[PDB]
């Protein structure tokens, strides 16, 4: 009742 | 034949010109005679200031390429003898050493 709780190219 | 990118360690793109610098280079005209001894011509350094080739090799610091070395003797018929043309690699000079081989000279 709260919900409060490797290089490339 | 061109660095794989297995063997290639360096991340830069090389360049390859491969027409300024993959060409027949013509270097000197050295004279044989009877009691020649013979002469050493060391690769790349034989091309190192000359053609585009020496330019790249002198601006850039890495380098890689084959050779073909095409050493040309021509002589009459009635002339004799045979030359060694061979390929050494790392052919390191050494020096007499003053003769007496105690004086750990090196070649300059």
């Amino acid at each position: 009742r709260v919900a409060d709780m490797n290089t490339q190219v | 034949s061109y660095c794989s990118d297995d063997d290639a360690t360096a991340v830069d793109k090389p360049t390859r010109p491969d027409v300024s610098v993959n060409r027949f280079y013509t270097l000197d005209t050295k004279l044989w005679e009877k009691s020649s001894k013979g002469w050493y011509w060391k690769f790349p350094d034989v091309l190192t200031e000359t053609g585009v080739f020496g330019q790249n090799a002198q601006f850039h610091y890495l380098y890689r390429s084959g050779f073909c070395i095409h050493v040309q003797c021509n002589a009459s018929k009635f002339h004799q003898g045979a030359l060694l043309v061979a390929i050494l690699p790392e052919y390191v000079i050494g020096t007499v050493a003053g003769g007496t081989g105690t004086e750990d000279s090196h070649p300059p």
